[PDB]
């Protein structure tokens, strides 16, 4: 009927569980599965050395290194960095059969496996790219894949140019529409349609088109913003209805082109430019390969009809089996899980913090932008009771454990499992860090008088030592952006919002010089701990402070306040006005005139970088990615070799690993 | 470098390392 060449299927296909197992399994077309199956082996290929991190694990999972890591499951350890090495090489050899369709089934599990042990290793390296990889995984592991264009079908029959079942398609598609509509969704937030969540992008000389016809303000809002959740929203519908394909083809590979040259996201745009044509006709590759413009068939995969395959039900009785039976309910299953886990942060609160749930599953890209001003992690010694300070992420590898109360709270166990090494014992350690998220007032995040050592965190209860985002102050933002819009170029501004009952204390280093504190909202008393003296701050009120001495903000309001600290870092003005003298001295022609060298050397090697020709800044970034890909190779050789022969005596792993680090040119 | 003297831990005006606009969906570079 007319919806079955609108959809690709009738109702009645519908109608029951026969007519349902049928539908799914229908014999398709397995060439766009098999060239989806290659792209994503491809890119997962040069993922692995890029952004997995094979070419960083030494430098990762170092053996001995005092380190807080964030797995999922705090029962989940990484192995000893050779085990690490092994396990990433399995995750390479799986990716390959992938990508050569070889030993397929083997080859998807081969990377499945140590790619999710990865990704749950540590909850700070997760993405919606990285969750997105390990999706396709997982369904491309039960997909049939390699019934084209794979070593499978050179090597055994019934997988060469043989039919794959619909629902393969159906579940490929469907995850990445999915990706594309609760992308869209969780973008109508109100700080992306509003403009906030990215309104510097624009100022990319990629948008210079638009650029032309509308303003930086304009083109950050209704291209960036509103164009990007609209081709979110609508991405999927064009993608899959025909008439709409070629422009929604287009939308598509400009929005992807575009995010790889604006974003450092590793291969997610090229795995949806891959993605793209899921939605195309599974015969796409077999036209063109029948097409041969250079009659290149030869080399090219079948071009002939797919053979029958047992994987498909065929219409004739031919009752679906127990395989097809399995293969649709993991597509309703999956598709299913799909729609309900960017949306299951109703049950998992443990993990809500600010932004609902664990960044990675939830499609949220680019949506919040957090600005941290400041982290002071206090400890308490249990025994001495005295007083101490922790460098900020001084064990940690990441700094995601800012904004999450579960990276948190595994931060302060490890914390308190290390510092009894460093004479601290029994640390009581309290953390107060102050985020920014959007252009908001900067407030604390987290309770910083709770002890998160021995605060309560669990995975299904909302924490009680999160503070609240205090959405209520949402609406100074824009006021706050003329306040930063007022100053000179030598004046800086932090936008502060704290809780009742709470107070800032801030040493005012000797530098900034000439720094006040303008109370825009509630009342805070200010004292000079150095002075011991009370003031206390009306609306619009401007108190200077001293600097090189403490001062404590308090918020004496019974609703939290807004404050302001406008410094201007005079030392370093005072420096470019001696600077501004040896350049007139120059022109005529100790420590200031060795800062006037540097920064001149640093406007030498700036002019340098734009100086270079395409073709050399093009040369250069290939031979990084050629060092990052032989450096991985090496140390992976080296480390595996530790595990098969043993590992050599010590000046020979050094000179093995200075030949793995040595520059290939 | 594990610890913090009073003053340094508590200098809020300070510079960040650098212009923080964190999305959490970029790779960082050499994250280790
Ligand atoms: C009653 C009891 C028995 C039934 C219970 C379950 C009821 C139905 C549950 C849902 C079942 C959905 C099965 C969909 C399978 C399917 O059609 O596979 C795919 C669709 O699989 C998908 O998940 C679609 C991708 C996302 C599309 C989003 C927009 C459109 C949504 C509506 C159509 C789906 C179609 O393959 P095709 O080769 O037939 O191409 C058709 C499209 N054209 C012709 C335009 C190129
Ligand atoms: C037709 C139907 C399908 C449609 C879609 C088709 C496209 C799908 C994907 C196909 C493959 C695309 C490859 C993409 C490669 C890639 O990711 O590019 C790069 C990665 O490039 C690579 O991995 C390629 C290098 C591989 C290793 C080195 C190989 C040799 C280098 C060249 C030789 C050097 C020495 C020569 C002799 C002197 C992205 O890198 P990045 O994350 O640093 O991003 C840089 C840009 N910024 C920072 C702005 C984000
Ligand atoms: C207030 O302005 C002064 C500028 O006079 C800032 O101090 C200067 O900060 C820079 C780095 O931001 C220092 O440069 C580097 O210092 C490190 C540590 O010694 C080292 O890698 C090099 O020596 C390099 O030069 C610089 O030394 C330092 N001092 C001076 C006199 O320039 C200061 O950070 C500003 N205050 C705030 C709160 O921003
Ligand atoms: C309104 C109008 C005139 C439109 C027509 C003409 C226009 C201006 C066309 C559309 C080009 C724009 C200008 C497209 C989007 C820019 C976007 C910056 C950001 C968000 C975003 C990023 C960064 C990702 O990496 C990503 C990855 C995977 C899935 C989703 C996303 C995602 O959503
Ligand atoms: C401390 O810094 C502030 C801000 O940089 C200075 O305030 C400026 O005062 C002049 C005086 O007319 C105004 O024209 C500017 O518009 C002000 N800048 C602002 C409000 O951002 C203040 O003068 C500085 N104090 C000293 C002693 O130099
Ligand atoms: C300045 O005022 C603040 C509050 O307005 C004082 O902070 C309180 O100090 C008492 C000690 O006498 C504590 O018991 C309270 O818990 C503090 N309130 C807080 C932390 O919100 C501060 O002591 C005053 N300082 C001076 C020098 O007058
Ligand atoms: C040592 C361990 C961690 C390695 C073994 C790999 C196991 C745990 C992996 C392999 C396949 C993975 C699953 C693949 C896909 C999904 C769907 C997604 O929406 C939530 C995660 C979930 C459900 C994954 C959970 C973890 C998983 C089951």
């Amino acid at each position: 009927s007319r919806i079955g060449k609108l959809l690709g299927f009738e109702w009645t296909d519908l109608s029951s569980w026969r007519r349902l197992v049928t539908l799914l399994n229908r014999p398709t077309d397995p060439a766009s599965l098999a060239v989806f199956r290659f792209l994503f082996g491809f890119l997962m290929v040069l993922d692995i050395p890029q952004e997995r991190g094979l070419s960083s694990l030494d430098r990762k999972y170092l053996d001995g290194l005092d380190v807080c890591r964030f797995p999922l499951l705090d029962a989940l350890r990484p192995l000893p960095l050779d085990w690490m090495y092994l396990v990433y090489t399995i995750m390479f050899l799986g990716a390959l059969g992938m990508m050569l369709g070889l030993c397929y089934r083997i080859s998807c599990v081969l990377f499945l496996l140590p790619y999710w042990y990865v990704f749950l290793l540590d909850k700070t390296s997760w993405n919606n790219h990285s969750y997105l990889y390990g999706l396709l995984a997982f369904q491309l592991t039960f997909m049939d894949a390699n019934h084209y264009w794979s070593v499978d079908g050179l090597l055994n029959a019934h997988r060469r140019n043989a039919h794959v079942p619909l629902w393969n398609y159906a579940v490929l598609r469907g995850q990445i529409f999915i990706v594309y509509f609760i992308a869209g969704v969780k973008k109508l937030d109100a700080d992306w349609v509003e403009g906030y969540s990215m309104e510097y992008l624009s100022r990319h000389w990629l948008f210079s088109p638009f650029k032309l016809l509308l303003s930086e303000e304009l083109t950050s809002l209704l291209v960036v913003h509103w164009g990007g959740l609209l081709l979110d929203l609508s991405a999927g519908f064009l993608l899959f209805f025909d008439v709409s394909r070629s422009i929604g083809l287009f939308f598509v590979s400009y929005f992807h082109c575009m995010n790889s040259q604006l974003f450092s996201i590793g291969m997610f745009s090229y795995v949806m430019l891959a993605s793209s044509p899921l939605f195309c006709s599974p015969e796409w590759p077999r036209k063109l390969v029948s097409y041969c413009p250079r009659r290149l068939q030869q080399l090219l995969p079948l071009k002939a009809a797919p053979q029958p395959s047992v994987s498909c039900v065929y219409k004739r009785g031919q009752k679906p089996g127990l395989r097809h039976q399995l293969g649709a309910a993991f597509t309703l299953l999956y598709l299913l899980e799909q729609l309900f886990l960017p949306y299951s942060h109703f049950l998992t609160q443990g993990y809500n913090n600010w932004t609902n749930g664990l960044y990675g599953y939830s499609w949220d890209m680019m949506v919040h932008s957090r600005s941290h001003q400041h982290v002071k992690i206090t400890y308490r010694d249990g025994r001495t009771g005295e007083l101490g300070y922790l460098n900020p992420g001084v064990f940690t590898q990441s700094r995601r454990w800012k904004d999450h109360a579960d990276m948190l709270k595994q931060y302060a166990t490890c914390l308190s499992r290390l510092l009894p090494k460093y004479n601290v014992t029994e640390p009581q350690i309290y953390f107060d860090i102050w985020v920014s998220i959007n252009d908001r007032f900067q407030q604390r995040i987290f309770d910083p008088r709770v002890d998160i050592v021995q605060a309560a965190w669990s995975p299904f209860q909302r924490t009680s030592w999160v503070q609240p985002l205090l959405m209520d102050l949402s609406p100074w933002r824009a006021k706050l952006q003329e306040i930063k819009s007022s100053l000179d170029n030598h004046t800086e501004v932090v936008f502060i919002a704290d809780f009742p009952g709470l107070h800032l204390e801030n040493f005012v280093s000797e530098d900034l010089g000439n720094t006040s504190i303008q109370l825009l909202q509630g009342e805070v008393t200010v004292e000079l701990v150095a002075e011991q003296k009370n003031q206390t701050l009306r609306e619009g009120e401007k108190m200077q402070l001293p600097a090189g001495e403490y001062h404590k903000v308090y918020t004496t309001s019974p609703s939290p306040s807004c404050y302001m600290y406008v410094y201007v870092n005079t030392t370093e003005l005072a420096l470019e006005q001696d600077l501004a003298y040896l350049q007139e001295l120059k022109e005529k022609v100790t420590p200031l005139v060795q800062t006037f060298l540097r920064r001149q050397q640093r406007l030498q090697e700036i002019e340098r970088r734009r100086n270079t020709p395409f073709h050399e800044r093009f040369f250069r970034f290939l031979l990084r990615k050629l060092y990052v890909f032989r450096r991985s190779f090496l140390m992976t050789c080296i480390s595996l070799r530790n595990l098969i022969l043993g590992r050599p005596s010590l000046e020979q792993l050094a000179q093995e690993v200075t030949y793995a680090n040595l520059r290939p040119f | 470098t594990v610890f913090l003297d009073h003053e340094n831990a508590n200098k809020i005006l300070n510079r960040p390392k650098r212009y923080n606009s964190g999305k959490l969906e970029e790779f960082v570079q050499g994250n280790l």
